[PDB]
């Protein structure tokens, strides 16, 4: 968890999400309400979202529950792809379900979809958040990196790499956190970092 | 015409000879240009000695007609022989040709890829240029792999006969010039069936095969079963996808494609695209489920070939092993399921295999395919039923398998230890009634008129 | 090489695009294309267009044999107009030279076979 | 279980049940023979012969009153390849096999035909009975038995019931109703299945 | 939907020349596991045979295999 140091979240495989408390050997929540592997996971950041989980699975459902609440999804989304990468926006509001050919910007405020963005050709793996939280760069199984604008959204810039690529993040240096080099790990078995100084 | 070969011989003899060695020169070409003539006659008669004769008068040819370094070779007088010799209805000519010179030689297989482009351009020979380049198949690996030419291997560092890429060129080029002019229906099923081991890597650029592939595997039926090697091939090499793999995969496996032949590929592939990991577990349990059903009336040799199968992915997907294991939880859901018997909710002859309903279904059909008539078969469902202790079954020692194969093994166990046999046969072997014994008749009997 | 067009437009590859396009089946890659890509499609060739003007000699073939084929499709698909003119003013950049440089060729010409007349007389002097 | 001379025989059944686009009448007699053969191989030992399944459901869609559309099981329908279909014959009545139909014949009448055919029809009709009647256990009867009723209704279909004799009509809404019975039987009875209830080592 | 997952079937019991049971430990230490070896002397044959001993038991190729039976097999022919 961003804010408390010692409270963790954990998809497994089989239908379940959970908290864990680091101190205690046995798990504070238990979330279920999946169908099928859920394979991604994150806390929403924010202020007001103290505690709020959301979670991607194989059954086509993004679901964000409440830690308050242990019942069922407080919102759930169901797409018509395995949905594979998930994150929430820094700013709190928005999501990105990364599910297929295609992305898709979810808001939270109303529990309604903003946008479909297609513009891979095998599945997209993994996404990133980018320069100042202003830049959201997908990695997708076509070897092909290509980063959005995060108003707008439309394809600002992107590359293509020799391998389907499996995993991919921009990270920072620093104060004011500019993204100091991009790491992208492929299916080929190496981890491409490209470095930018400044 | 021993005596006109004995001579064909001595005058290439002499002509290596002078060639070597050396208002006079223009007869001193001409005897090349008449025994070119003498030599395409002799061709079409020995004309495997007459061929070799060939090849040695070429490379004299390329070793000395000129003042240069380099040995340029008559790109005109091959393709002359390369046209007597794909004309030529002679198998073991072909034969001796496609042996000991073009899968030997890097040049000859060069030069031989251009002059065919060139040939082809300009049925039956259709037919046997598609046996030679069938022929080659072997592709040398690296520019330091090529490393045995036949005449003048080029100091240049940058020829393009040095230079892996002009060979793949050149290769693509003549299987382009082949499908451009168009190949008849056993042609494509060779070239479906011999795709992705000796034709897709002799392309610089594959994308064609991929175009033409994806029509023939949108197509359907077993051209789209042998299909599935090359796109599967060009998927991994140049990822160039598919829009729908594995719906296009799930109704692709349909009724008659385990009884057809080329089942031992189909499994191969098959079991890598169900090793991969990014798989749903609803999806795995569909393709099994429809695999089940389809066992139901598979052939023996591809139940022994299901079976293992299924165990390595009940194995690795644990998810899906609750259809071999399904307790009713609620006594109210035992209640229920006394009073009215339980309806599979599978859905057969639908779309998406992430939609079907296989999870809440159960092996129904393989518990059942246990009572097959052959125990061996019986026995590898039984290994479903018993218990899970061997960590995997490799599937090779279970492809490949036919009825040749169970005959040949019931033929290749021991002549005879002492059997059993019936006691108390009935002398009413084919009578229709016999009301005077009351033991039934025979169904064969009553259902059959012998009379 | 239909797919192969298909997949480099949607995906906004360059390489893949580059080994389809840089080489019959140009009429059968057209004839299989789709039509947004289409579109896309002259837009990338207008970059190729100003970026290096060296040969035109495949793909004003490629262009021509688009608007042949799926030019109708860009009428019933028509906001994207500035696809259009963005190569449309490019070629009006494309003809200034023939203003005068016809006028060029020909004055230089006698150059050459003035030196072809001297060069044909050389042989037999 | 095993057998040293048993199986071989079974096998070479199967083999040939399995196999063997059918060609000709004889094609279909012998494999009807056949089929009957491996029945009494597997009576009193409740066995499944998937191959006699299929060739079954495959003579009996192949017999073309009109055609097979689609949706008829998923056992491999093949094409009647010289007109080996029947006709408008109603008035020719039954009749039980002989073993000269074994023989090829080139030269047959087309009542001679019609009659061998509506022979093979009804008896293949009456080995299904029976193997129904055998297998109303093997908890994949109704996996193993629904194209048969589709395959039923589809004859009882009224542009088969145009070509089809009266008998016909009366065996299989026998068989339609038997089937219907015994389906329901086993849609009652079938179970959950539960194998690894497994009793712990010490 | 399709990632190549050719190398994550290795926690499989492995077969050898005497033992037909050596888990995944280590390359070192499945050799210790192999009767009649030491642990310097499985870190002279991993070391002759050039394989990294970061790399785990199953995690290598046939060749690779066959040619540790060789030089398990012939101490002497490869130098020592």
């Amino acid at each position: 968890s961003p804010t408390e140091l010692t409270t963790l979240m954990s998809c497994s495989d089989d239908k379940t999400v959970r908290l864990w408390d680091l101190p205690s050997n046995d798990p504070t929540r238990l979330f279920t309400g999946h169908t099928d592997y859920v394979r991604c996971g994150a806390f929403m950041p924010g202020s007001a979202n103290s505690n709020l989980l959301v979670s991607g699975s194989y059954d086509e459902t993004v679901r964000v529950w409440d830690a308050r609440a242990p019942g069922g999804a407080v919102m759930t989304f169901k797409h018509a792809d395995p949905i594979e990468d998930v994150l929430p926006l820094p700013s709190g509001t928005t999501l990105l379900a990364a599910s297929g050919n295609a992305i898709s910007v979810l808001d939270l405020v109303a529990a309604k979809p903003l946008r479909l963005i297609t513009n891979h050709q095998k599945t997209v793996t993994s996404l990133s958040l980018a320069s100042q939280g202003r830049r959201v760069v997908s990695g997708s199984l076509d070897g092909h990196v290509k980063v959005f604008e995060t108003t707008s959204w439309n394809v600002v810039a992107g590359a293509k790499y020799p391998s389907p690529i499996l995993s991919l993040s921009v990270i920072t240096a620093g104060a004011s956190h500019d993204d100091r080099h991009l790491a992208v790990g492929m299916q080929s078995g190496v981890l491409s970092i490209r470095t930018r100084l400044s | 015409p021993k005596w006109s070969l004995a001579a064909a011989e001595a005058l290439c003899r002499v002509f290596v000879r002078l060639l070597a060695a050396g208002t006079i020169i223009n007869w001193l070409r001409d005897r090349l240009s008449d025994y070119d003539g003498v030599l395409l006659s002799m061709l079409q008669s020995l004309a495997v000695h007459a061929l070799v004769l060939a090849m040695a008068v070429l490379k004299a040819q390329a070793q000395h007609l000129t003042d240069r370094e380099e040995a340029i070779f008559p790109r005109s007088f091959f393709l002359e022989i390369i046209a007597v010799v794909l004309e030529s209805p002679i198998e073991h000519l072909r034969g001796h040709f496609s042996e000991n010179f073009v899968k030997k030689y890097d040049d000859i297989r060069f030069y031989t890829f251009e002059a065919i482009k060139h040939f082809l351009t300009e049925e039956d020979v259709r037919n046997n240029v598609f046996n030679l380049l069938l022929s080659i198949e072997d592709v040398p690996e690296s520019n330091d792999s090529l490393e045995n030419f036949f005449i003048e291997r080029p100091p240049k560092k940058k020829h393009p006969l040095l230079s892996l890429s002009q060979h793949k060129k050149q290769a693509q080029e003549a299987w382009l010039a082949f499908m451009h002019l168009g190949l008849s229906k056993e042609q494509r099923k060779k070239v479906l069936e011999v795709m992705s081991a000796s034709i897709a890597p002799w392309f610089t650029k594959p994308e064609m095969l991929m175009d033409f592939l994806t029509d023939c595997y949108n197509s359907g039926g077993s051209v789209s079963l042998l299909a599935l090697s090359g796109v599967f091939y060009l998927i991994q090499e140049r990822n160039l996808d598919y829009p729908e793999f594995y719906t296009k995969l799930y109704s692709l496996l349909d009724a008659d494609i385990l009884h057809s032949k080329y089942r031992s590929r189909f499994f191969r592939l098959l079991d890598t695209f169900l090793a991969s990991t990014h798989l749903p577990a609803v999806l795995v349990a569909s393709f099994i489920k429809r695999l089940a059903r389809l066992a139901l009336n598979a052939p023996p040799s591809a139940i022994v070939v299901i079976v293992p199968w299924f165990y390595n992915l009940f194995k690795k997907h644990p998810l899906t092993t609750f259809m071999m294991h399904r307790v009713p939880r609620t006594k109210e859901e035992r209640e229920k399921l006394e009073k009215d018997g339980l309806d599979d909710p599978f859905l057969p002859n639908e779309t998406d295999p992430m939609e079907t309903r296989a999870i809440d279904s159960c092996l129904w059909e393989i518990v059942q395919l246990q009572s097959h008539y052959h125990p061996n078969v019986a026995t590898i469902c039984k290994i479903i039923s018993e218990q899970f202790t061997k960590q995997a079954y490799n599937l090779e020692d279970f492809l490949d398998h036919s009825y040749g194969s169970l005959l040949e093994a019931e033929m290749t166990k021991e002549v005879k230890k002492p059997p059993v046999i019936e006691f108390m046969i009935p002398k009413h072997i084919f009578t229709k009634a016999a009301p005077e014994e009351e033991k039934k008749d025979s169904l064969l009997v009553s259902l059959w008129d012998f009379g | 090489l239909g797919t192969v067009l298909n997949q480099a437009l949607r995906t906004d590859d360059s390489d893949l695009l580059e080994s389809c396009l840089q080489t019959l089946i140009i009429q059968n890659t057209i004839n299989r294309m789709d039509s947004s890509l289409a579109g896309t499609l002259l837009s990338k060739l207008a970059a190729r267009m100003h970026r290096r003007p060296g040969r035109a000699f495949g793909l004003m073939r490629w262009i021509q044999w688009t608007l042949v084929a799926h030019g109708g499709a860009l009428v019933t698909q028509p906001d994207l107009i500035n696809r259009l003119t963005e190569l449309s003013r490019v070629l009006e950049e494309r003809s200034r030279g023939l203003s005068s440089l016809l006028a060029l060729k020909g004055k230089l010409d006698m150059l050459d076979a003035q030196l072809k007349y001297r060069k044909a007389l050389k042989m037999a002097g | 279980h095993f057998h040293q001379v048993c199986t071989p025989a079974m096998l070479a059944i199967a083999r040939y049940l399995g196999q063997k686009v059918p060609a000709a009448l004889s094609d279909f007699a012998v494999g009807i023979y056949l089929s009957i053969l491996a029945l009494q191989y597997q009576d009193f030992a409740k066995r499944y012969v998937p191959e006699m399944m299929n060739f079954l459901l495959n003579t009996l869609c192949a017999l073309a009153p009109e055609r097979a559309k689609s949706k008829l099981g998923n056992f491999p329908v093949h094409e009647p390849p010289a007109g080996i279909r029947i006709k408008d014959a109603t008035n020719t009545p039954i009749r039980q096999l002989n073993c000269g139909d074994c023989l090829r014949k080139d030269e047959l009448s087309p009542a001679e035909t019609s009659s061998l055919q509506i022979a093979i029809l009804s008896t293949a009709t009456a080995i299904l009975k029976s193997a129904a009647d055998t297998w109303h256990k093997l908890p994949a009867f109704i996996e193993s038995f629904q194209p048969a009723l589709s395959v039923a209704q589809h004859l009882l279909t009224k542009p088969n019931a145009s070509h089809l004799p009266s008998s016909l009509t009366s065996k299989l809404n026998d068989l339609a109703s038997h089937l219907s019975r015994l389906l329901q039987l086993s849609r009652l009875s079938r179970r959950p299945l539960e194998l690894h209830h497994h009793r712990p080592l010490a | 939907s399709l990632v190549s997952g050719e190398k994550t079937n290795f926690n499989h019991i492995l077969r050898l020349l005497n033992t037909n049971v050596d888990g995944k430990q280590k390359v070192v230490y499945a050799l210790t596991q192999i009767k009649g070896v030491g642990r310097r002397y499985s870190n002279l044959v991993c070391k002759k045979a050039d394989v990294d001993l970061k790399k785990r038991a199953g995690e290598l190729t046939s060749e690779e295999l066959e040619r540790l039976v060789t030089i398990i097999q012939n101490p002497l022919a490869y130098k020592i």
